[PDB]
């Protein structure tokens, strides 16, 4: 039933499978809600979706800086379609910080984590997050464990270099009368894409994120 | 009288061949800057290069004309049919000849237009043309709407296509030489046609003691056939 | 192949391919086979002749355990028709097929069965464009 | 290891490519001086340029020997088939590639000769050789007698034609060019044989536990093949 065409395909140059292109588009990385836990807390990492996952896991080692763009959405519930003009609270807190528990907990006023105060009705929140790993590039793939404790021989293939940080947003605004629900979008655009030693591709279902473990089909 | 000789075959015409090139350009061949990106064809000047003389049709007080599509009207005819068979990948001009034979009490004009790109149409349905519809091979089609071109636009401005005119009075042939005419470097031939060569008969053929009927003669060669390579070496 | 996994991310291809074979059979294990190339929009052959009127290398894999073809172009894209729901699929553009020109023969003491494998990679010449998602894993339904 | 390729054709040896040249004479062309005088021929140097190779042949202990009559074995094999069913006069050489296959523990020796004019003939008749007895086409013969080579002469005196030695314990291959073989500058193809390749196994295939069966490769290619002219312009 299919219909066996073809074309003259006409073609050159090389500047686009460049690697800086290959893995630098700005994917979506996360999405959640919270109906005003209360607030938008994750780790940062590029396993969270299998398509990323797949791309990233091509090489061994890759070294990039962050673009992160957060997109915020409020729906309303039960009666005017008026969307309250809230002010977000988008803090990264790095590996050595502690971070949030509640939503007025003491770290929203570190000083020493980046924060951003944006409003809905305005442009989504954009932000450059560095290269901060402790190695020179961070490592995809790790065969080893964090130590020789009990504890870290269940943590295989886990080191504790290769965290990203913590991203957390609130709504400042106390609680208004109405009920809302927050979605949260977070977009990721690596730049300054470096890659090291390129790996077979994944070509099984995966059984979990921090094993690559495999099964069936 | 001169003769228009192309490889082992040649036409004897009436010295009117004042050959028009249509939109000003001969076919050459194609570029080398544009054969490194695709496949690069062969250059089969064989036999390819040689009139086709169709079968001749008669123009009658009541013709509403006659259309050509190319290359599906060579498709299956000597060396450029076996070509167009065994060769997926196809890229040619061609040169069009036509002739008319009439005496000095015979009246008629006919447009010799070269329509590229002649979208075939219907009248009065929404459902498209079949395919026996389009590739009538080398039998050729006859217009149903001559006025309209048979696509919904007018013949009277068909004049800014590649076109020639036989006027009985003046002459009797017309000879368009076509380039490729494609949006690609190459092309497949079985199921596209770049040229529709179409003879209206923009004047009546009339008379009072002749033959009410004359023959018309069609004669196509293709010009600067390349293919794909068959017998690249793959060691 | 990694050409292919690779290629998966990409809409149009072109350029020049490399092939390599291996008989992994036993030193005094000999025998004749026929390789052949049919270009794009023919006939695969059917039979030892057909094969060896094509473009073909008749290779002796006593003598030497590897061989390499080089496939001149391959080209295809993804197609989408403009009013129509069909769906479009690009022809073939060739292939590579293997007829057996003498028998295997083999001593006594070595093995009566052998094997053959076979690799692929693309040239210098190769290129690809309009970089897309692979529907390699797929299985997302909502944006999870 | 090293390939003898022709066109779109190559062959993996064995790197005993010693080739033979029959009478120290390569196979160059009709040369210009004798192709005043008769019908000018064309040089097609296309396809017919490549090797054929015919299916395998069996060498048992008990093997009498086979040939095969040029260019009758190719008469109705592609390209070169095809130029000989088309045209009437032709003139080529050849270069016949004979391959084995055999293990370390196998003996017996083929000679690989090539016979020009080789007039068959029958035993206890004196009726002469019907058409089915001679042209085989890519078949090939075999031989009833080979110690008088089904002529009534001696294989032991065929050593003064080309030939090749195929012994198991020393080499596998043989080689043998063939030059032009005729008394006329041009020939036809259809009902005339310039030389015929036999292998006669003079020392029988032997072995204990081996395969009792071998296989023969033989692998031939047309080398300066010229025609009669199709296409000369008669203006």
């Amino acid at each position: 039933e299919a219909i066996q065409t073809r074309a003259v395909i006409n073609q050159h140059g090389t500047s686009e499978t460049l690697v800086e292109n290959f893995l630098g588009r700005a994917a979506l990385v996360m999405m959640k809600d919270f109906e005003y836990q209360n607030f938008f807390k994750w780790t940062i990492n590029t396993r969270s979706y299998v398509q990323l996952r797949r791309k990233f896991e091509l090489f061994t080692y890759i070294r990039f800086d962050s673009e992160i763009t957060i997109v915020p959405t409020i729906r309303l519930y039960t009666s005017y379609s008026g969307l309250p003009n809230l002010t977000l609270q988008a803090m990264f807190v790095p590996v050595g910080a502690p971070t949030p528990k509640s939503q007025d907990s003491y770290e929203w006023q570190s000083a020493c984590n980046p924060s951003v105060f944006f409003k809905i009705d305005d442009p989504p929140a954009r932000m450059t997050i560095p290269f901060m790993c402790i190695n020179s590039a961070y490592g995809m793939f790790y065969d080893g464990f964090a130590g020789f404790e009990k504890t870290a021989n269940g943590l295989y293939g886990i080191n504790p270099a290769n965290t990203m940080g913590n991203l957390c947003i609130r709504v400042v605004n106390a609680y208004q009368p109405v009920q809302y629900t927050i979605t949260i979008r977070i977009y990721l655009k690596p730049k300054h894409i470096k890659a090291w030693v390129p790996r077979p591709p994944r070509t099984m279902p995966y059984m979990s994120i921090a094993n690559t473990n495999y099964t069936g089909h | 009288v001169l003769q228009l000789k192309l490889g082992n075959s040649a036409i004897v015409t009436q010295e009117a061949a004042n050959m028009c090139c249509a939109y000003g350009e001969w076919p050459s061949y194609l570029p080398d800057n544009e054969a490194t990106a695709i496949d690069k064809p062969t250059q089969p000047e064989t036999s390819t290069d040689r009139f086709y003389t169709l079968k001749s049709v008669k123009w009658e007080g009541t013709s509403t004309g006659w259309w050509w599509k190319l290359p599906d009207a060579l498709n299956q005819t000597g060396m450029f049919g076996q070509n167009v068979q065994y060769h997926y990948l196809y890229r040619s001009g061609f040169l069009c000849h036509v002739q008319c034979n009439a005496t000095k009490f015979h009246q008629g004009a006919l447009l010799v237009v070269a329509i590229p790109e002649h979208q075939l149409g219907k009248y009065n349905t929404g459902t498209s043309a079949s395919f026996d519809d389009v590739m009538k091979g080398k039998t050729g089609g006859v217009f149903t709407h001559p006025y309209v071109l048979d696509d919904g636009t007018s013949l009277a401005c068909s004049l800014i296509f590649p076109h020639q005119w036989i006027n009985l009075r003046t002459n009797n042939s017309a000879t368009i030489m076509l380039p490729w005419m494609n949006c690609a470097p190459m092309d497949f031939a079985l199921r596209h046609n770049q040229w529709t060569l179409a003879i209206i008969p923009v004047v009546p053929l009339n008379t009072s003691g002749g033959t009410t009927m004359v023959p018309i003669t069609v004669s196509i060669a293709p010009m600067c056939c390349e293919f794909n390579g068959l017998r690249n070496a793959i060691t | 192949t990694l050409l292919a996994n690779i290629a998966r991310y990409y809409t149009h291809w072109s350029g020049s391919m490399e092939m390599t074979f291996m008989f992994c059979g036993s030193f005094m294990a000999t025998g004749k086979v026929i390789l052949c190339y049919t270009p794009p929009g023919g006939s695969c052959p059917t039979d030892r002749e057909s094969a060896m009127l094509g473009t073909h290398i008749v290779w002796d894999f006593g003598l030497q355990s590897s061989i390499t073809l080089v496939i001149p172009w391959i080209s295809g894209s993804h197609f989408r028709m403009f009013n129509s729901d069909a769906k479009s699929i690009n022809a073939n553009v060739g292939y590579v097929t293997c007829f057996m020109q003498t028998n295997l023969i083999v001593p006594k003491e070595a093995a009566t069965s052998t094997y053959i494998i076979g690799f692929a990679a693309a040239k210098n010449d190769f290129s690809l464009r309009l970089m897309r998602d692979s529907p390699d894993i797929g299985q997302s339904q909502q944006l999870e």
